[PDB]
């Protein structure tokens, strides 16, 4: 309606030209005209300027008009490498699958590209959290000890117990 | 802090344990203590699973809590989980998970000798050297089951032995380092 | 309550097999004083 109703569309209809490719940047008074908003209130238009342009992660601004920020998102199979390495050296977090695929279009080549390198844990939901594989140290063994490791209960011992072995077997 | 029990935590926690265990050891590892909340940010784990995880490192005690209470500012109550490593109290589960193991090892020599050769095909029940002689028909002159009436064989018994040989080699040189760690952390 | 023990100092569920190893741990004597006979 009024003050929600038309910043939207402004914000909808951004979106839709950027897939077009078109990165040249677009005026407050540009957009209002594809968007069918030239009635938009005097009070919006310098909201819209003062904080719903450079507020929003998805808006840059440039030589003074505003274009879409694709470099935040991720577009390239080196992106994709580099950001996840950010989020392991900073600690940062892991990334659901599916903020990736809509930032990169056909994102299963990039994935599929780096193989290993993206480390995917599957939530529940069926949603995949993809981390940095760190390769520094890696070490594996067979199932038969994984699973022998496991068959060697310790959560039902106490410490004394645990303590005395040490000295039982002398070590 | 002595660099080589950091080194030490970090080689048995990426061998034995998922990515998800280490990623919480190099936030301690970095700050002496780190609240449970603060973790769970950076990690943005889920909050059951960054206490499963938790449940598992304080079940085989490579690392303490202590609980701290205080009053918020908006005056209800807080209780902060606050999370240490205890590399005195780390080292001998270590210790005590690689001892057990190389017992075992020598327990595995012991069972290659008791294992149970004689079975019968039909029930598809192994018995014991010992056992067959008590199962031998003197009228047929060779080895029989009571239950089938069938005949005894021991030649499918004979090849899972060796499998087990091969795993005392390789076990104790893959632990080589674990062990040379261990040597450099008596101090 | 019901068939599981709770524990409080704070408060952790006790579940049957963190009991069985305390009572492992009782040597024989004991449980006479106890007045329960050990074999
Ligand atoms: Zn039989």
């Amino acid at each position: 309606g009024y003050k929600f109703g038309v910043l939207a569309k402004i914000v909808n209809y951004m979106k839709t030209r950027h897939q077009r490719g078109d990165t040249h940047p677009l005026t407050l008074d540009e957009i209002l005209d594809e968007t069918q908003h030239l009635d938009i209130g005097l009070k919006q238009k310098q909201w819209l300027m003062t904080e719903a342009l450079v507020n929003n992660p998805k808006i840059e601004v440039i030589d003074g008009k505003y274009a879409f920020k694709p470099k935040y998102n991720v577009r390239d199979k080196k992106a994709l490498l580099r950001l996840l390495d950010q989020h392991d050296q900073r600690g940062l977090g892991g990334i659901l699958l599916e903020d990736i695929e809509e930032a990169l279009p056909n994102s299963q080549k990039a994935v599929k590209a780096l193989g290993d390198q993206i480390l995917f844990v599957n939530r529940p939901d069926k949603k995949k959290i993809l981390f940095f594989n760190d390769k520094s140290c890696q070490f594996s063994v067979d199932e038969e000890f994984q699973k022998l490791w496991r068959s060697v209960t310790v959560d039902s011992m106490d410490e004394e117990k645990i303590e005395e072995y040490l000295k039982r077997q002398g070590i | 802090v002595p660099a080589a029990l950091k080194r030490l935590a970090k080689y048995v926690i990426r061998g034995f344990y998922g990515i998800e265990h280490a990623l919480a050891l190099d936030i301690l590892i970095r700050n002496s203590c780190v609240k449970e909340e603060d973790m769970l940010e950076l990690l943005k784990f889920d909050r059951k699973q960054l206490r499963s995880v938790l449940n598992n490192l304080k079940g085989d005690k490579f690392i303490k809590c202590r609980m701290r209470v205080e009053t918020a500012a908006d005056g209800k109550t807080t209780r902060h989980n606050y999370y240490f490593i205890n590399y005195r109290t780390l080292v001998n589960v270590v210790k005590y998970k690689l001892d057990h193991m190389r017992r075992r090892i020598e327990t595995d020599e012991r069972d290659s000798t008791n294992r149970a050769s004689f079975k019968c095909p039909v029930c598809s029940s192994t018995f014991t050297d010992l056992e067959a002689n008590q199962l031998f028909d003197p009228m047929t002159g060779t080895f029989r089951c009571t239950f089938c009436h069938t005949e005894v064989e021991e030649d499918e018994s004979a090849m899972p032995k060796k499998d087990a040989r091969t795993l005392l080699a390789r076990f104790n040189e893959q632990i080589e380092p674990i062990y040379a760690l261990l040597r450099e952390t008596e101090d | 309550s019901g068939l599981e023990l709770y524990a409080e100092w704070k408060k952790i569920l006790l579940s049957p097999e963190r009991v069985h190893e305390i009572f492992k741990r009782i040597s024989d004597e004991e449980c006479f004083v106890l007045g329960m006979e050990p074999r």
